[PDB]
């Protein structure tokens, strides 16, 4: 049984219980002459309810029934104080459903009887979830704020709905407006709710009340990507200095954008958010001028210093791999299985030359250049979420997997030395092809190489994997068919399929037209091979390899615009990475402060635009 | 964008 | 009946379901008060029944979908437009429900030869869609064609 | 003579017979003073007709002539009861053509004389066909329903047109509305015709009267893809429970969609229909939530169990092919025609090892794994149509051809063994490249591999074949020209074209830049070869092979949207395949029934949507109500 | 042999048992980039671009060809 199948049956069982009683049937049908004749004689215990646990006032309010509600409130006014009792609808009273349908007179008639305007609705159908279609919170002021009805909202402030009240997730009513779909109405409901804000409060203002995970409402708009609510929160943080004709010089507050002393900054929560619309906050007019000033002034030369420190490091690593302690081998290679052609074994433990002491100082750079990576990449695993860190592809993404797997393999070949292990060649060669293709991480600092290296990432996951599943299917069918027809053949004259591992390798190489088609014109190849080869030349290297260029040629311009605003979210996310990692000797605090230009201690930033 | 609607305007004319 | 707008009936059929979202059978005057209060209009009691007994022809104060087409033929008093794009709207639409839709507009750029991506054809609708339902109306098709 | 050329001459011969008589000429010209002077004296036998067999009332009704009709009805009222008699217009009376032109008064004047409102029009120009432009059926109530004229329709119910009457194809009048082009008018004619429906009938209601192939009208909309008529048939099958603000919880009936006990289900007839618009029913709001709930809850793990059962099976088949009974050969290969290099023959019949008894238990899996395919794919040939099954490419398509040709070749190599046939290598190697490329059938269960393997199908038929016809033309021209210039050359130093079969093979390999260009720099190649090669390097592997990447690069985004809604019709069509094949221990009946939540025994499904409370789509309609 | 190298038909002429002149390898890295990286793949790009420009022109040119 699925949980969607549980609530589907309760909402149908509610319909059977409504047909069960004449009261609840008359509650929803407005037949007042079937209402009035009932509750005059034998005044029932109205505790008889639906399976949702809802009174006759709830059923008469779930439908727009003004009259059938008020008749049930006259003879029983204690129905207004009762909640629903089933586990997905806990706490939904009659005021909530009256607010939800925007029944204006039904709010007044319930408010005249003293309905509890702070009744929390803690049902499993009210919480924020990917399964519930609307998240409105718990308090009925929040139910009125997120329907875009200003008359119900003014009606609950006069009867004492505490505006600072927050639900089980910690969201106040100004948070739940930011999670709404209709983004242009909640901006106007922000102006309505702050006009009723508590004047000279002891605690912070309502624009700064945090969440149960620490999100200010201004910080929540940057996470959810509510760009319309971001510009209405920046209305109270700009001070228009002068308008000298067409120009306008505004002065942004930048205290809650920059967020100088904080662990999880505002810009850290925006560039790491799972919402795809979260990247659009990094193009709004106080943030676009902020993270570009952080990038052009400090962030780009402090990256190029780091990008040139690493390519100088990797050159020192390969130069210590090319020179590696190899001695001549004495075990007369044509005696043991003369197929093999080894002629250099290793050195056991010997550095006694002069041109290898300069190699050991280079090796020691690679060991301390690997452990720095395992000191600057290991604590970053746990503060983002250990899988949100390896898979967000905005803040590094699949380069932190590479930079750690590389740095382990330099600390693995150190264990292969100092113990005289024989297989030194295995972790070194994986360390080069992971070490050099991690220089590709520093391509994000350049507009020439930035958006292209996102496309290599967007094809090696979305498009190379959907091709290579469809070729492991195919080239297993032809490598098997090539090992069949050349098992009975002589491997001395045509040895391209001597073994089944080589048959899987020579069939993969043929598909990419790397190896020539295996043909020896001085012998007679079996005719079954040529029939299987003409199909392999058509299915693999006519159709499939050229459909790959077609498909990758098609899904390049589909995500050519997506790759462009993903790199602009990548130069921001490396700035916020670099402002956090580098010491505060570097990166002075961005903005012009106001301790000398006296208007406070907040750090301001000036943006001068030319509007036509 | 508005560029696409100017082609559908053109093709009926 | 002889109002003769085949694509406005498919607009009215969606429009009639808006008023009659409450219940399956037709308009019940509290089902109009439900959608009037959704706009915050707050109409007075016993002014709803008057507002329906001046559209209703056949007694039985509930108004139905044939009677709904009578009133909207009387309003939107009359337009004698070029009639050529009204022919072109029905060939751009291949399901014939009077809405162009989200995907069928991409299905014509693919045939007209325009390399247009999925987001940009979605951008074409958002400019064209006044009621913002994601599918352009025939009237939205006219206002995006001959108005300029 | 073509059949289109036969009816073209009859419709011109009708014009000669109209010029033949002054009556029929005055029938269509409305010249009443040439009418009245004629039939006053020598009242003719009006049995003189056109070659269509049509009376003077028919000619005066085929044109909009009110007056010339009624003058011919006064002096001869028996013209109203006569049909046309030629073999493509059998049964078309004067009421039919009056209905067709929507001549309102001509229907009343014919109905006042007792015109037969049940006259079947069984002509060869009235039946449903790809050659006839409109299919309206037979009865004249059906002729009035499919012209979108409500006044003629109300006029025939009052004079007793039987609404349940069905034509020669079995289509009632509610069927022929669904086959109409103007889909938005027939929805409103469905509401008109059910308002005249027979109250408390003994048989079923008119929404459930079947066809002569078994199609309910609700089932016919899913076949023809009439998505507008599908949503108007779902108006009477939903029960709106509550509207809690913006949400709405409707409860769909799901009896005629799911169709639990039936051989040919509703969803089987939709995903197998030849109409391209038939796939759009699988995106409507009660069906989209139904076949996704059948797919996510049961259909996707019951496919992945089956997708992993087959790849485990094919690994066991190749492992029994790689290990195969080969012994050393004794016939001293350099003695018979030393070009040949065979050195393993076969084993005659010998399994006596230990590492081959574990091979025979693997072989036996392949024989019983092949005959299961020939037991689960052979009865499915005849119930779809034996060519509709192999070529619909929504329900498998060109994988059932592969899965049977593979399974035959495992049952063919079993005949190659047990008889000591020598050519065992031939049906095994076709069995691998057909057996492994049938794992590609199970790519439709995954969104990563689903839409791509439709594109390999849409290029290997539409686009690889239009290229490979244009290369068998080309590479025959250069393989012939390469066998000419190297027939006189020495095959011992450059043997790439020693034989004409190898010349056709080495020219095909050069085109794909697989084999290197055949050149031996220690000898002098003939100069005629280098001139033919520079053209072969330009025509084949500059122009043609790179135009292939251009053309396939062009016809990829043309059908990138077509491949996306073809895979969504492919995950549905494998669910309906899997609900039918798998036993009913698996797949419990989808939906919430109503035997405990009491409203019937029908099996219901709940869909809760969030429609936006945008005011602009409502404010225009509440202002036409207020003012 | 230079026309054949450009089309990647003939393998790159290299004999690993002898020492090729160093001037050849410098001229070859430019010939591997200008001819068979840039030019041969720009050909697939250009022909890939001027295919859908005249895909509608080629369609009503064949209907004038069956007539
Ligand atoms: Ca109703
Ligand atoms: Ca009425
Ligand atoms: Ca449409
Ligand atoms: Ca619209």
């Amino acid at each position: 049984q699925d949980w969607e199948q549980y609530r589907d049956r309760v909402n149908m069982l509610q319909q059977e219980r409504i047909r069960d009683s004449p009261l609840l049937q008359a509650a929803k049908e407005n037949d007042l002459r079937l209402l009035k004749i009932l509750l005059l004689n034998q005044s029932c215990d109205f505790q008889q309810r639906g399976a949702v646990g809802e009174t006759a006032l709830h059923v008469a309010a779930l439908y727009d029934n003004l009259e059938a509600a008020t008749l049930l409130m006259e003879a029983a006014p204690e129905l207004a104080k009762e909640p629903a009792l089933c586990e997905p609808f806990v706490g939904q009273t009659a005021l909530h459903i009256a607010v939800m349908n925007q029944n204006l007179n039904l709010v007044r008639a319930l408010l005249a009887r003293g309905a509890s305007v702070s009744a929390r609705a803690t049902g499993a159908a009210f919480r924020r979830s990917p399964h519930n279609l609307i998240y409105y919170g718990e308090h009925p002021l929040s139910f009125a704020a997120c329907v875009g009805s200003e008359e119900i909202v003014r009606l609950l402030i006069e009867h004492g709905a505490d505006i600072r009240a927050q639900d089980s997730l910690g969201n106040t009513v100004l948070h739940i407006l930011i999670l709404q779909p209709n983004k242009t109405f909640a901006c106007q409901m922000y102006n309505l709710l702050l006009s009723y804000d508590e004047h000279s409060d002891h605690l912070q203002s309502l624009e700064l009340v945090p969440n149960h995970q620490g999100l200010t409402p201004f910080k929540l708009a940057g996470v959810e990507g509510n760009t319309v609510m971001f510009q209405h929160l920046m209305q109270k943080r700009k001070h228009v200095q002068w308008t000298c004709g067409p120009l306008t010089s505004t002065l942004y507050d930048l205290t809650e954008i920059d967020s100088w002393g904080e662990e999880l900054s505002f810009l850290e929560l925006v560039v790491s958010s799972k919402k795809r619309e979260a990247r659009q906050i990094l193009e709004q007019t106080p943030v676009k001028e902020l993270v570009s000033f952080k990038w052009k002034k400090y962030g780009r030369p402090y990256f190029c210093v780091l990008a040139s420190l690493y390519i100088l490091y990797m050159i020192c690593f390969t130069t210590c791999c090319i020179y590696r302690p190899l001695k001549l081998r004495d075990d007369n290679r044509t005696d043991p299985r003369d197929i093999t052609i080894l002629q250099q074994k290793l050195l056991q433990e010997a550095y006694v030359t002069h041109q290898d002491n300069i190699r050991l100082v280079g090796e020691l750079v690679t060991v301390t250049g690997a452990v720095i990576i395992l000191l600057l990449e290991i604590p970053d695993i746990f503060r983002v979420g250990a899988s949100r860190y390896f898979g967000q592809t905005i803040l590094g993404g699949p380069f932190h997997v590479i930079i750690i797997t590389y740095a382990s393999l330099v600390l693995l070949t150190m264990v292969m030395r100092l113990t005289n292990m024989n297989g030194e060649v295995v972790p070194l060669s994986f360390a080069l092809v992971l070490g050099w293709c991690s220089v590709m991480y520093f391509a994000r600092g350049f507009q020439m190489l930035g958006p292209f290296t996102i496309m290599i990432q967007k094809m090696i996951f979305g498009d190379l994997m959907r091709f290579c599943w469809l070729m492991a299917v195919v080239i297993l069918g032809f490598a098997s068919a090539f090992h069949i027809t050349f098992q009975t053949e002589d491997p001395n004259n045509l040895g391209e399929f001597s073994d089944y591992p080589t048959a899987l390798f020579s069939t993969f190489e043929l598909f990419l037209t790397i190896i020539d088609g295996p043909a020896n014109y001085s012998v007679d190849l079996p005719f079954m091979y040529c029939i299987t080869y003409a199909a392999f030349a058509i299915i693999a290297t006519l159709l499939m390899l050229n459909l790959f260029i077609a498909m990758m040629g098609d899904t390049h311009w589909r995500v050519a615009q997506e790759r462009d605003e993903l790199w602009r979210a990548q130069v921001v996310a490396t700035t916020v990475m670099l402002e956090r990692k580098m010491p505060r000797f570097l990166w002075p605090r961005s903005g012009i402060c106001g301790y000398e230009y006296g208007l406070g201690d907040r750090w301001f930033l000036r943006v001068e635009n030319h509007h036509d | 964008s508005h560029r696409g609607w100017e082609i559908l305007r053109r093709n009926t004319l | 009946a002889d109002q003769l707008t085949e694509e406005q009936i498919a607009e009215f059929k969606e429009a009639f379901s808006l008023f009659d979202k409450d219940g399956d059978g037709t308009i019940t005057t509290k089902e109009l008060g439900t959608v009037m209060r959704s706009l915050g209009q707050n109409p007075t009691e016993a002014e709803l029944q008057d507002m329906i007994n001046e559209v209703d022809a056949d007694g039985n104060g509930t108004i139905d979908f044939p009677e709904f087409l009578t009133m909207m033929a009387r309003k939107m008093k009359d337009t004698d437009s070029e009639e050529e794009i009204r022919e072109a709207f029905r060939v751009f639409d291949k399901d014939g429900n009077g809405y162009i839709s989200a995907a069928e507009l991409r299905h014509v750029m693919t045939n007209l030869g325009e390399k247009l991506t999925d987001e940009e054809v979605d951008e074409m609708i958002r400019e064209a869609d006044i009621d913002g339902d994601g599918q352009v109306n025939y009237e939205e098709f006219v206002q995006m064609m001959t108005a300029k």
